[PDB]
C-alpha cells in the first residue's frame, strides 16, 4: 500500500522507486526490522517479498553505480539531500570505510557546483555585450546547454590533483577569469568598465584566447588603476560624477558594493569606506543644494517678488567654476549646516513651484487672499464636469493650495534666513501627508485654460449628468405609443421620454437614455447617499419599463390587436402615477398613484403573464381552425386588423390568396357576413354592460387590469369592435378554404410512408430537384407554395418551422397534401431543437394519421441536431427523376394558358419565367430582355407596361431588398396589365443564388416574417439574369442563353434590329 | 506574406478557413484587396502610366514646391528635398515589392509632415539642443537646418518606420542627401 | 492622450500642438459597421463647436485585427471614414478626425494603406535585450545585478515562443517576468534567491499544461534551479496579497497582472472562498439569472460595482469575460493616467470612455472554465491576465485524497445497507441517504473540514479530528429515517449508536428554531457574517411562524422577514427586501430564503444568483456592530427529487438537512425512543 501507485502500479523505470526508497522513513525502518532478524523475512507474502526484491535490486544497482562514476548526478543529488537516511540505509545493508567517501564525494560536488556556476557567470558576462563582439564559446555552449542528466563518469576525477570536466575550459588561466568575474559579477562599475572596454572594439567573430586579452585584460588594469586610485583617495570630481551618477542617495548598496569592491583584493576594510561614502553624499549634496538654489533664483528672477536673500552668492560663483581635487575646505561647513539633512526628496516640489510662475502670479492676481478659497471650489464645481477626472481636478486645486499657500501666502518683500526656515520647516511637514502634492500643483497649474475661464464664466448650457437624473425622477414621463408612422417597431422607436419645464419640451430616445445610463454609472461619486439613491431609483425605473418595451413588443410580434394602440405615461415622480391607455372609444382611461417601481413590476407580471396565456389561447386556436397556420402572428395582425374594414387593402387580399386562390373582396366580405350569429353580439353586448360594474370592484389597478385582460383573452371582439378575433379569423379563413373548390392530391412516392416522416439525404447539389421528385409524381397540378414547401435557410424563425408542422398535423385541411422540409440541416442548433420539441408535442397532443411528411437534408451536413435525432426514420432511397422529365414539368407547369392577356404571350409560348445566362458576360442578356420588351410592345398596342429592374449585387443574397423592391408594384391592380420584370444579379453573390430562385418562381412567394406576402403572378412575365454548383440547377427552368458572336457563328440569329438600325 | 503572418500574432482566422476569397487566395494578402471586376469591365481595363521613375523627380519637384510655400524658406533646397523624397520612392519600389505601392502618395503626405514640421520649427530644435545638452556631449550640438532637419523627420516618418530592413533605405537615402545627413548614421 | 492635450500638457513641446480627445471602440468578431459609425459620430460630435487647428477627437479601434471576416465585413465605412469623416452627406469640415487602428492581429492592407502599417515585428534577442534594459531604466545598480539574467531570460522566452503552435505566451509575460524580477530584487537589495526566481518565472509562465516552463527556463539557468516544492494556492496569494514594503514608495510601477484562475466544473469560487478570503470579503461580479433581467442593465451595474471597488480598494471576483471585457480590456491593461498621484483607468460602456479611479489595493479575479478559455478566449485577453490553475487537485495535498476516497467507501457503506424488517430488497445509493450527493462531494466535505480547523499541522493529532469533522459533514445532512436504519448497514452496530448520540446530543436537528437557539449563543470564530443553508422534505415556512419565531426570540433574534423566490422577478426586489431587512435596528437579524425544487416554476437555477445577490449586499451594507444570520432554505421531495440535488457547495455555506421546518409537540423530538418503545408499551 505503500507502493508508489500512478493510476495503478506503473514502474517501467528505477529513479521513482530509489526516490520512494530515499524518501519514505518507513522503508528505512522495515529494512532493519527485516535485518535484524530473518524470523520475519520468511513469513510475509508472495507478492510483497517479490516488490521488496525489485527494491532491493534497485538499491544494490544504484549502490553499485555509486563507486564507479556511472552513477547519474541527478540520482547523486538526491543522495546529498538525503544523507542521513541514505547513509543509515548503506551502514544497514552493509550486513548485506564511508564518512571518507561520503566526505570526499561532497567536497568534489562542491568543486563541480562552483565550476559549473563559474561558468555560467563567464557565459553571461561573454552575452551580456553580445550585441557588441560575438564570441564562440569552444565546445561549453553546447555542453553547458543540456540538462545534467548526463552520466558523471565524464568529470575524470584523477590524480597526479587536476580535475578536468565536460566543460573543455582551455587554460586554468580562463578558469581564474571566470572565477573572479562570479566573484565581481555584481558591481555596477564593473558592469560600465566591462560595457565601456567592449565599445573599444568596434562585427567581429571574437574568441576565449582573445577575449580573455583583449576584453577582459584592459578592463581588469584599469580596474585595478581604479581601485587604487579610491585606496588612496586621489580621484578627482570629474571622474565621480560621470561614473557614480547612477548612486544617487542609495547609499547602503554603494556600501556593499565598496565591500565587494575589497574583497577583490584580499586587505583590511576598516577606516576607509565611511568616510569616501560620506564624501559622495556630500558631494551629491552640494549639487543639489547648487540646483535647488538655482530654481530659487530662477523664481525670484520669474516670479514677481524682488525679494533679498543675498546668502548665495559665493555659492553660485562655485557653481559656474570648475576645480579638480577629491578632497573635503572646512570654512563652507557652517554656511552649508543651514541644510544639512533637508532631503533628497522635494526640491521637486520648490522646482515645480519655482518653474510655474503664471500659476502663483495668477493666484495673486485674482484671489488675493486665503478666504476666498472655500466660496471659489464651490464656484468651480459647478463649473468643472462630471466624470472623474473633472470632478478631481477641483480637489487637487484645493489641496495644492492648501498644503502651498503657507510659502505662497504669508511672505515678506523682505524676510531673514530663519523665519523662512522655519516657514520652510513648516511647509515640509505639511507635505508630509501628501508626498503626491507637487503633483497636485502641476495638474492644477496646467489647467489654467479652465481655471482663468471659471471666474468669467458666463452662463453654461451644460445641465449635469446627476441634476438631470433628478429632473427624470422629479418629472420624467416615460411614454410608450408604438407608433403607427413609417418606422419600425424595435425597442428603440416605441418608448420615448418627455422632460418638462418656460414651456419647451426634450424628447430623450431610449439609445439617448442608454447614453446617459452610461454616463451616470460613470460619474463620480461625493460619498452622498442622496447621488447613489436617486440615480439606482432612475435605473430600477428605465429598466423596468425597458422590461416593459420587451413585454410589450413580445407581445405586439407575438399578435396581440389589442395593444397595438396601447399607449403607457409612466410618471415616475413620488406618487406620481401610472397612467395607461387604450385606443378605443368604450375603454376608460385607467390612472393609479403611488409607488412606481413595485407596482410597474407588477404589472410587468400581469403583462408576461398574460401574453403566456396568449401564447396558450393562441395556440389552442390554431390547433383548431387550422388555417390561422398558414400565417404567423404579424400576418395573422395584419389580417385581421385589415379584413373589418369594407376594402381590405390589395397585400390582405394577395396573402389571403394562398388559403382561397383569386381571392376577391365580395368573396371576402360573402365570407365574414357567415362567421358571427346574433348570439355573438348579444353576449358581446351583455360584457360591455357588465364591465365596469366589475371594474368599480377593485381599488387597485392591479385586480381591474387582471379582470380586464381576463376578459380580452376570453371575450375579445367587445373590446376592439374594428379587428376580428382569432375564433372569427379562423372561421373567415375555413369558410374561404371550403369555398375554394378542387382540393389539391398529392400522392407520396414508393418506399415513403404517408404515417411516419420521411427523412432523405441527397447532397447540396440534388436536394432542389430530388424535391422536385417528390412532386411530379402528381402533374397537371398546381405548383407548391410556400405552404407544405420550407426551403429552410440558416437563421430561420422557429415560428415559420412550427407553423410549418401545424398545417401538417391538423385534422381539418380538406386534401392530402405533401409537406416537404428543404434543407433542414441549415438550421440552427436552437432553432432544431425548438422544432424537434414541437413535433413531439404536437404528435403527442393530437393530429391526422396520414400527415406526408417529407425531410430533404444535405447528406454531408447529418452531424447537426435534427438529422442526427432524425435517423430512425430515414428512408434510404433518395428519390429522384430524370432532368428532362423535371424540366418538361416546371416547362409545362409554368405555361401560361390562353385568353388570360398576359406578358408571357411574348416568351417562347408563354412560360412566364425565364432565365437568361452566358459562360463569359458581356454578350446580350440583358439586351435579349429589352428585345423581349419592345416584341411585347410590339403587341398589345397602347402598352405602357413597366419594366421593374431589381439589382442584387450583395453578397449573402437577402430576400427582403427584392421583395421591398416588389411591394409598391402590384399591391394597387391598375397594372394587373402584363407587366415584364427583370430581376438582375451580380457576380458577388455566390451564396443566395439556388435559394432565392426556387422561392419566387417555383414556390411562386415571397414573404417577410413581419410583414405582407408577395405571390408571383402566373399572367406576369418575369426574366431572372444568372453569371456563371449553379451550373445544375440553372438546368431546371426553362432558360434561354446567349453566347459570343464567335461562338455562334458556326452554329447558326445573334443580331438585333435596334442596334443595327442605329447609326 | 510570411512577414505580414509574422505580425507578431499571426491573422487571428488562419488563411484556409477565410471567407475573404476572391478566387483560391485570400483577399486579406493582396496589395489591393479590390474585389473581382465583373465582366463587361475587365474586357474595358487598361493600364495607366507605370511610373518609370523618370517623371517622379519632376512630380515631387512640383508637389514641395506647392505644398510648402517657400517664399521665406530656402530657394535651393526644395531641388534638396525633391530628390532625397524621389530617392526614397525609387528605394521603396527597388525591392521587388512595395509596402503598399506607395508612389506619389506617401509624398503629398511626408511633404505635408515636412511643412507641418517646419512651421513649428522654432521650438522643437530648441529642446532638442537642451536634451542633447544635459545629457549628451557636444558632438551631437551642432546647427540644425530647419530646412533638413525637417526633411530628415518627414522621411523618418512617412518611410523609414514603416520598414524593417531600414538599413538598406538609409543608406540609399543618405547618398542624396546634403553634408550634414550625408551618412546613414546621421 | 495623457500627453498631449492642448493646454494642459506636461511639456513645452507638446502645448504647442492640438488637443486630444479619443474614443475607444474595441473591435471584436462579431462587430458591426453601425458600430464604428456610431464612434465616428461621436467623436465628429465632440468635435463640433471646437477650433479644427486646436482640438481633435481621435477614433481608437483597439483590435481592428479581430473584425477582419466578420460575416457582416464591419471594416467597411472604416476606409471613407477618413477621408472625407461622413456618409451620405456633402464633404465639409468637421468630419475629418484622427485615428488609431490598434491591433494584435495583421491587418488587410489595401482598404487601410492610406495610413501607414506600423508593422512591429517579433522582436530579435537584440530588441529584448534592450527592452529590458529600458524597463529596468527605473533604477540602475539593482538594474545591472538583475543584468545578467537579461540574456538568457530572452532565450529561454524564445524556445518557448518557438515551442508551441499555439500562441499562449507573450511579450507581456517576458516583460511581468522582468518586472517580477525587479520587484523582488529591489526589495531585497542583496541579490536573488533561486526561489526568487523560480516563483517569479512559475507565476508569469503558467496555465497551460504541455509546457515545462520552469525546466525550459532553469535550463538556460541552470544555477537558478530549485529543489523545493512549489504549490498553486501560495502562488495566488502572493498574486493577490502584495508585500508590505510594496506599492509604498514614490508612485508605484511595478505590479501583477490581473489574476485569472482556470479550473473545471466551477469549483475555483469553493476554495477560494474557503481558504484565501481573509479580513475582507470580496464582491462577486456575475451573470445574475433572476428571471427577464436586463443584460445590459445587468452589465452596467456591474461595471458600476467593479468601479466602486477600484475607488474604495476591494476586491473583485467577476465570473464573466465574454460580455465585461469590451467595457474592462483597459483597464486590465494596467497602465494610468497620474493626476496628483491618482492612479485612472479606462472604464467605458460601449462608446463612452471615461477615466476612473483605481486604488492602491484593488485585485480583479477571473474565474473561467479550461474549455471555454482555450478555445474561445481571443488570446490577447490570455497574456492580458496572469494564467493559474487551482480546480480540486492543486489545493487537495495527498493525504486529503486518501480522505476523500475514505469517505466515499464509508458513505458507499453507510448507503449500503441490507435489513430484513420489511419484505423489500431496495437498493440505497450514497445520493438516496445523503441529500445532496453528486460523487464530487467528499472532496467538498473535506475542504470544508480541513477548513474549519485550519491548523494544517501532521503531527499525528489532527487527521483524527479531519476524518472525525469530514464525518460529521456528511451526517450533517443526512436523512433521519437512514440514520436510524443505520443498525443493518454495513457501519456495524456501535457506529449507529455513536453517530445517532452526536446526532441528538451534540448536532441539533429536531426544530429549525432550536438549530437557532443553539448556534447563536456560542462565539464564533472571529467571524462577521454566518450564513447557513437548509434541505428539508417538510412544508415551507407560510408566514405565521415567523411570528412564533419572533415572540420566541424576544431576545436574540430581530424580527424577521420571509422571502420566496417564485416573487422575485429581478435583482432590485431581492435587494430592496435585503436592504428593508438590513436597514432596521437591532443585532442577530434573520433573514429565510426560500425556494422550492418541487414546483412547476423554473426556481431552480436561481438558488446560485439569489445566494450571491445576498452576500453582495450583506458585504456592501453591514457595518461594524451588528451580526447577520441568513438561513437559505429548500424543500425537497423524498420521491428521487433528493438524488438530483447537487449537494455540498463550499464557502460561506454548510448544507444542513433538517427534515421538519416547523415543529412536532404530538411526537417526541427522539426517534430512537421510539426504537427502544412499541407501540403496545406507549
Ligand atoms: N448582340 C449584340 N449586338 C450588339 N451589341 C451587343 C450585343 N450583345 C451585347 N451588346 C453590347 O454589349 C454592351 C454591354 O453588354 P451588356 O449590357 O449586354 O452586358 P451584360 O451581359 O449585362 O454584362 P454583365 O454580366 O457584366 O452585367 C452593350 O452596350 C450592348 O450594346
Ligand atoms: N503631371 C504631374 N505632375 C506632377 N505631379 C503629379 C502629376 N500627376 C500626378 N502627380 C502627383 O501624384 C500625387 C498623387 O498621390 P497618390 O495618392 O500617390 O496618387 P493618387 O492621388 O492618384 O492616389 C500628387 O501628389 C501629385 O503631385
Ligand atoms: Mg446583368
Amino acid at each position: 500500500k505503500s507502493w508508489p501507485v500512478h493510476n495503478g502500479e506503473p514502474v517501467f523505470d528505477v529513479d521513482e522507486i530509489f526516490k520512494y526508497l530515499l524518501k519514505w522513513p518507513d522503508v528505512r525502518q522495515l529494512f532493519e526490522l527485516c535485518g535484524t532478524n530473518e524470523k520475519i523475512i520468511d513469513n510475509i507474502t508472495e507478492e510483497g517479498r517479490q516488490l521488496m526484491a525489485t527494491a532491493e535490486s534497485v538499491f544494490q544497482k544504484v549502490a553499485g553505480e555509486l563507486e564507479n562514476g556511472t552513477i547519474v548526478v541527478g540520482q547523486l543529488e538526491l543522495i546529498l539531500e538525503h544523507q542521513s537516511q541514505f547513509l543509515d540505509i548503506w551502514n544497514l545493508n552493509r550486513r548485506r570505510d564511508v564518512r571518507s567517501l561520503l566526505k570526499r564525494r561532497r567536497d568534489d560536488l562542491l568543486f563541480l557546483k562552483q565550476e559549473k556556476r563559474y561558468v555560467e557567470s563567464l557565459l553571461r558576462q561573454l552575452g551580456r555585450v553580445k550585441h557588441l563582439v560575438q564570441v564562440d564559446f569552444g565546445n561549453i555552449e553546447i555542453i553547458h546547454s543540456q540538462d545534467l542528466s548526463n552520466k558523471k563518469l565524464n568529470e575524470a576525477v584523477i590524480k597526479l590533483s587536476y580535475k578536468r570536466e565536460t566543460h573543455y575550459c582551455l587554460s586554468p588561466d580562463i578558469r581564474e577569469m571566470a572565477s573572479k568575474l562570479d566573484s565581481l559579477k555584481d558591481s555596477h562599475i564593473f558592469q560600465d568598465f566591462w560595457q565601456e572596454t567592449a565599445e573599444s572594439l568596434n562585427e567581429l567573430k571574437v574568441s576565449l584566447p582573445e577575449v580573455l586579452e583583449y576584453l577582459y585584460n584592459p578592463c581588469y588594469d584599469n580596474f585595478y588603476t581604479l581601485y587604487e586610485n579610491l585606496k588612496s583617495g586621489k580621484i578627482t570630481f570629474a571622474e565621480v560624477d560621470a561614473i557614480f551618477k547612477d548612486f544617487v542617495d542609495k547609499y547602503d548598496e554603494l556600501k556593499n558594493d565598496l565591500k565587494f569592491m575589497c574583497t577583490m583584493n584580499p586587505q583590511d576594510q576598516k577606516g576607509w569606506i565611511s568616510e569616501r561614502v560620506g564624501q559622495i553624499k556630500e558631494y551629491h549634496t552640494l549639487h543639489q543644494a547648487v540646483s535647488s538654489a538655482k530654481v530659487i533664483l530662477q523664481v525670484r528672477r520669474a516670479l514677481g517678488v524682488t525679494g533679498d536673500f543675498s546668502v548665495l552668492n559665493p555659492l553660485l560663483n562655485f557653481a559656474d567654476s570648475f576645480e579638480d581635487f577629491g578632497n573635503e575646505s572646512p570654512q563652507f561647513i557652517k554656511a552649508k549646516q543651514l541644510l544639512q539633512d533637508i532631503s533628497e526628496p522635494r526640491q521637486r516640489c520648490l522646482e515645480e513651484l519655482a518653474r510655474q510662475t503664471e500659476l502663483v502670479a495668477w493666484l495673486h492676481k485674482a484671489l488675493e487672499d486665503i478666504n476666498e478659497l472655500k466660496v471659489f471650489v464651490d464656484l468651480a464645481s459647478i463649473s468643472a464636469g462630471e466624470n472623474d477626472i473633472d470632478v478631481d481636478r477641483v480637489a487637487c486645486f484645493h489641496d495644492a493650495v492648501q498644503g502651498y499657500a503657507s510659502l505662497l501666502y504669508k511672505m515678506d518683500e523682505r524676510t531673514n534666513f530663519s523665519d523662512f526656515m522655519n516657514h520652510l520647516q513648516e511647509l515640509w511637514r505639511a507635505l508630509d501627508n501628501d508626498q503626491h502634492l507637487p503633483d497636485k500643483l502641476k495638474d492644477s497649474a496646467r489647467n489654467l485654460e479652465w481655471l482663468k475661464t471659471v471666474k468669467e464664466s458666463h452662463g453654461s448650457v451644460e445641465l449635469s449628468s446627476l441634476s438631470l437624473a433628478t429632473a427624470i425622477n422629479s418629472r420624467g414621463v416615460y411614454v410608450i405609443e408604438a407608433p403607427k408612422d413609417g418606422q419600425k417597431i424595435s425597442p428603440d422607436t416605441v418608448l420615448r421620454l418627455l422632460l418638462p419645464d418656460p414651456e419647451a419640451l426634450r424628447t430623450y430616445s431610449t439609445e439617448e437614455l442608454k447614453e446617459l445610463l452610461n454616463k451616470l454609472m460613470l460619474m463620480s461619486g461625493k460619498k452622498d447617499h442622496n447621488s447613489n439613491t436617486e440615480v439606482e431609483k432612475f435605473s430600477e425605473v428605465f429598466s423596468n419599463m425597458q422590461r416593459l418595451v420587451h413585454v410589450f413588443i413580445k407581445l405586439h410580434c407575438a399578435g396581440n390587436m389589442l395593444f397595438r394602440t396601447w399607449t403607457a405615461k409612466v410618471y415616475c415622480c413620488p406618487d406620481g402615477g401610472i397612467f395607461m391607455n387604450f385606443g378605443l372609444e368604450l375603454l376608460s382611461q385607467l390612472t393609479e398613484k403611488g409607488d412606481v417601481i413595485q407596482l410597474l413590476g407588477a404589472l410587468c407580471r400581469q403583462m408576461e403573464d398574460f401574453l403566456d396565456n396568449w401564447k396558450t389561447v393562441v395556440a389552442q386556436k390554431r390547433a383548431e381552425h387550422f388555417y390561422l397556420n398558414f400565417y404567423t402572428a404579424e400576418q395573422l395582425v395584419y389580417l385581421s386588423s385589415e379584413l373589418r374594414k369594407p376594402r381590405p387593402s390589395e397585400a390582405a387580399l394577395m396573402m389571403l390568396s394562398f388559403i382561397k386562390g383569386k381571392c376577391t373582396v365580395q368573396d371576402l366580405v360573402q365570407a365574414t357576413s357567415a362567421c358571427e350569429s346574433k348570439a355573438d353580439r348579444y353576449c358581446l353586448r351583455e360584457v360591455m354592460k357588465k364591465l365596469p360594474q366589475q371594474l368599480l370592484s377593485e381599488p387597485s389597478l392591479m385586480g381591474k387590469l387582471q379582470v380586464i385582460m381576463m376578459q380580452s383573452l376570453v371575450y375579445m371582439s367587445a373590446f376592439l369592435p374594428h379587428c376580428l378575433d382569432l375564433d372569427a379569423l379562423g372561421r373567415c379563413l375555413a369558410h374561404l378554404a371550403t369555398m375554394g373548390g378542387t382540393p389539391v392530391e398529392r400522392p407520396l412516392p414508393k418506399g415513403l410512408q404517408a404515417g411516419q416522416p420521411n427523412l432523405i439525404l441527397c447532397g447540396h447539389s440534388e436536394v432542389l430537384p430530388a424535391a422536385l421528385a417528390i412532386y411530379m409524381q402528381a402533374p397537371r397540378q398546381p405548383l407548391p407554395t410556400f405552404d407544405e414547401v420550407l426551403l429552410c435557410t440558416p437563421a430561420t424563425t422557429i415560428e415559420e418551422v412550427e407553423l410549418l408542422l401545424r398545417r401538417c398535423l391538423t385534422s381539418g385541411s380538406q386534401g392530402h397534401k405533401v409537406y416537404s422540409l428543404l434543407f433542414a440541416d441549415q438550421l440552427s442548433y436552437e432553432v432544431g431543437c425548438q422544432a424537434e420539441e414541437f413535433f413531439q408535442s404536437l404528435c403527442t397532443r393530437a393530429h391526422r394519421e396520414d400527415y406526408q411528411l417529407v425531410i430533404l437534408c444535405d447528406a454531408a451536413r447529418e452531424h447537426c441536431y435534427i438529422p442526427s435525432t432524425f435517423s430512425q426514420y430515414k428512408v434510404p432511397l433518395v428519390p429522384q427523376a430524370p432532368l428532362p422529365n423535371i424540366q418538361a414539368y416546371l416547362q409545362s407547369h409554368y405555361q401560361v394558358p390562353k385568353r388570360l392577356l398576359s406578358a408571357a404571350t411574348v416568351f417562347r409560348d408563354g412560360l412566364c419565367v425565364g432565365i437568361v445566362t452566358s459562360e463569359r458576360a458581356g454578350v446580350g442578356k440583358s439586351l435579349y430582355v429589352n428585345t423581349l420588351h419592345t416584341k411585347l410592345k410590339a403587341k398589345l398596342r397602347d402598352e405602357t407596361v413597366p419594366l421593374k429592374i431589381i439589382r442584387l449585387t450583395e453578397p449573402h443574397l437577402d430576400e427582403n431588398q427584392v421583395l421591398s423592391a416588389l411591394l409598391p408594384f402590384l399591391k394597387e391592380k391598375y397594372q394587373k396589365m402584363p407587366v415584364i420584370f427583370h430581376i438582375d444579379i451580380s457576380t458577388s453573390v455566390q451564396t443566395g443564388i439556388p435559394i432565392f430562385l426556387f422561392k419566387l418562381l417555383i414556390l411562386q412567394y415571397l414573404m417577410d416574417i413581419n410583414g405582407k406576402i408577395w405571390r408571383r403572378s402566373p399572367g406576369h412575365l418575369y426574366l431572372v439574369e444568372i453569371p456563371q454548383p449553379l451550373f445544375k440547377f440553372l438546368d431546371l427552368f426553362p432558360k434561354v442563353t446567349c453566347r459570343p458572336p464567335k461562338e455562334v457563328i458556326d452554329m447558326e440569329p445573334a443580331m438585333d434590329p435596334v442596334e443595327f438600325c442605329s447609326e | 506574406i510570411l512577414r505580414l503572418e509574422s505580425a507578431g500574432l499571426g491573422y487571428r482566422v488562419s488563411a484556409e478557413e477565410t471567407a475573404d476569397r476572391l478566387g483560391s487566395i485570400p483577399l486579406r494578402q493582396l496589395v489591393y484587396r479590390v474585389h473581382a471586376l465583373p465582366p463587361s469591365l475587365i474586357p474595358l481595363v487598361w493600364d495607366f502610366g507605370q511610373l518609370n521613375d523618370s517623371a517622379e523627380k519632376l512630380y515631387i519637384q512640383q508637389i514641395v514646391q506647392r505644398l510648402v510655400d517657400s517664399v521665406s524658406v530656402n530657394p535651393s533646397e526644395t531641388c534638396v528635398i525633391a530628390d532625397v523624397l524621389s530617392a526614397s520612392q525609387m528605394f521603396m519600389r527597388k525591392r521587388e515589392n512595395e509596402c503598399g505601392f506607395v508612389s506619389l502618395r506617401d509624398v503629398e503626405r511626408c511633404v505635408k509632415v515636412f511643412r507641418w514640421f517646419h512651421d513649428h520649427s522654432d521650438m522643437l530644435l530648441k529642446e532638442l539642443d537642451k536634451f542633447l545638452h544635459e545629457s549628451s556631449d557636444s558632438t551631437h550640438t551642432f546647427e540644425r537646418d530647419p530646412v533638413l532637419w525637417s526633411l530628415v523627420m518627414a522621411i523618418g516618418v512617412c518611410y523609414h518606420a514603416s520598414l524593417e530592413e531600414k538599413a538598406s533605405y538609409r543608406t540609399a537615402i543618405a547618398r542624396c542627401f546634403p553634408k550634414p545627413y550625408n551618412s546613414s548614421r546621421a | 492622450a495623457d500627453a498631449m492635450q492642448g493646454q494642459a500638457a506636461f511639456s513645452e513641446l507638446f502645448r504647442c500642438l492640438k488637443q486630444v480627445h479619443l474614443v475607444s471602440f474595441q473591435c471584436s468578431p462579431h462587430s458591426t459597421p453601425q458600430g464604428i459609425i456610431s464612434t465616428f459620430k461621436q467623436c465628429a460630435r465632440f468635435q463640433q463647436g471646437k477650433d479644427l487647428g486646436q482640438y481633435v477627437s481621435v477614433v481608437v479601434l483597439d483590435e481592428v485585427g479581430l473584425a477582419e471576416d466578420s460575416p457582416k465585413m464591419p471594416l467597411k465605412t472604416l476606409h471613407p471614414l477618413l477621408e472625407d469623416g461622413c456618409i451620405e452627406d456633402d464633404p465639409a469640415p468637421y468630419k475629418k478626425v484622427g485615428f488609431v487602428g490598434i491591433s494584435n492581429w495583421a491587418l488587410d492592407p489595401a482598404k487601410m494603406n492610406r495610413g501607414i502599417f506600423v508593422s512591429r515585428g517579433s522582436p530579435n534577442e537584440k530588441e529584448l535585450i534592450e527592452s529590458a534594459e529600458g524597463i529596468c531604466s527605473s533604477d540602475r545598480l539593482v538594474q545591472d545585478k538583475i543584468r545578467g539574467y537579461f540574456a538568457p531570460f530572452a532565450k529561454a522566452y524564445e524556445t518557448v515562443c518557438q515551442k508551441q503552435d499555439k500562441e499562449f505566451f507573450g511579450l507581456r509575460d517576458y516583460y511581468s517576468l522582468i518586472k517580477m524580477v525587479f520587484a523582488k530584487a529591489k526589495a531585497s537589495k542583496r541579490g536573488l534567491s533561486p526561489q526568487d526566481i523560480t516563483h517569479a518565472v512559475l507565476r508569469n509562465f503558467s496555465g497551460k499544461d504541455n509546457i515545462q516552463a520552469l525546466s525550459i527556463f532553469t535550463a538556460s539557468l541552470p544555477e537558478a534551479r530549485y529543489k523545493e516544492e512549489v504549490s498553486t494556492v501560495e502562488l495566488i496569494k502572493q498574486n493577490i496579497y502584495p508585500g508590505p514594503q510594496a506599492s509604498s514608495r514614490g508612485l508605484d510601477g511595478a505590479e501583477s497582472r490581473y489574476l485569472l484562475v482556470l479550473t473545471r466544473n466551477y469549483v475555483a469560487l469553493q476554495i477560494l472562498q474557503q481558504t484565501f478570503f481573509e479580513g475582507q470579503q470580496p464582491e462577486i461580479i456575475f451573470g445574475s439569472s433572476f428571471p427577464q433581467d436586463q443584460e445590459y442593465t445587468q452589465i452596467c451595474r456591474n461595471i458600476n460595482r467593479v468601479k466602486i471597488c477600484m475607488e474604495t480598494g476591494k476586491m473583485v471576483v467577476l465570473l464573466n469575460l465574454q460580455n465585461l471585457y469590451e467595457s474592462l480590456y483597459d483597464a486590465l491593461n494596467q497602465y494610468y493616467v497620474y493626476l496628483g498621484g491618482q492612479k485612472y483607468v479606462d472604464l467605458g460602456l460601449g462608446t463612452h470612455r471615461v477615466k476612473c479611479r483605481v486604488h492602491t489595493a484593488f485585485r480583479l479575479i477571473v474565474i473561467e472554465e479550461k474549455d471555454v478559455v482555450y478555445k474561445q478566449f481571443p488570446v490577447p485577453l490570455i497574456n492580458r491576465l496572469e494564467k493559474h490553475y487551482l480546480d480540486m487537485n492543486t489545493v487537495l495535498q495527498p493525504w486529503q485524497k486518501s480522505i476523500v476516497q475514505e469517505l466515499q467507501q464509508w458513505a458507499h457503506e453507510f448507503a449500503d445497507v441490507k435489513a430484513d424488517q420489511f419484505i423489500a430488497r431496495h437498493k440505497y445509493s450514497p445520493a438516496d441517504v445523503f441529500i445532496g450527493y453528486h460523487s464530487d462531494a467528499c472532496a467538498s466535505v473535506v475542504l470544508q473540514a480541513v477548513e474549519r480547523q485550519g491548523c494544517r499541522d501532521l503531527t499525528e493529532e489532527l487527521y483524527r479530528k479531519v476524518s472525525e469533522e469530514a464525518r460529521s459533514i456528511l451526517l450533517d445532512c443526512a436523512t433521519p429515517d437512514a440514520v436510524v436504519r443505520l443498525s443493518g448497514s454495513s457501519l456495524g452496530s456501535f457506529t449507529a449508536k455513536q453517530l445517532s448520540q452526536e446526532y441528538y446530543y451534540a448536532q441539533q436537528h429536531n426544530s429549525f428554531v432550536d438549530f437557532l437557539q443553539a448556534h447563536l449563543r456560542m462565539t464564533h470564530h472571529e467571524c462577521r457574517a454566518v450564513f447557513t443553508e437548509i434541505t428539508t422534505f417538510s412544508r415551507l415556512l407560510t408566514g405565521n411562524d415567523c411570528d412564533v419565531l419572533a415572540s420566541e426570540l424576544r431576545g436574540l433574534a430581530s424580527k424577521p422577514v420571509v422571502l420566496s423566490l417564485q416573487q422575485y422577478d429581478t435583482e432590485y426586489s431581492f435587494l430592496k427586501d435585503v436592504r428593508s431587512w438590513l436597514t432596521n435596528p437591532g443585532k442577530r437579524k434573520v433573514l429565510v430564503i426560500q425556494a422550492d425544487f418541487d414546483d412547476g416554476t423554473r426556481s431552480a437555477q436561481l438558488v446560485a444568483s439569489a445566494k450571491y445577490t445576498a452576500i453582495n449586499e450583506i458585504n456592501k451594507t453591514q457595518g461594524t456592530k451588528d451580526f447577520v444570520f441568513v438561513y437559505f432554505v429548500t424543500k425537497l421531495s423524498r420521491m428521487g427529487s433528493g438524488t438530483s440535488y447537487v449537494g455540498f457547495h463550499g464557502g460561506l455555506w454548510r448544507s444542513v438537512h433538517i427534515d421538519d421546518l416547523r415543529r412536532s409537540t404530538i411526537m417526541a423530538s427522539d426517534v430512537t425512543k421510539l426504537q427502544n418503545v412499541t407501540i403496545s408499551q406507549l
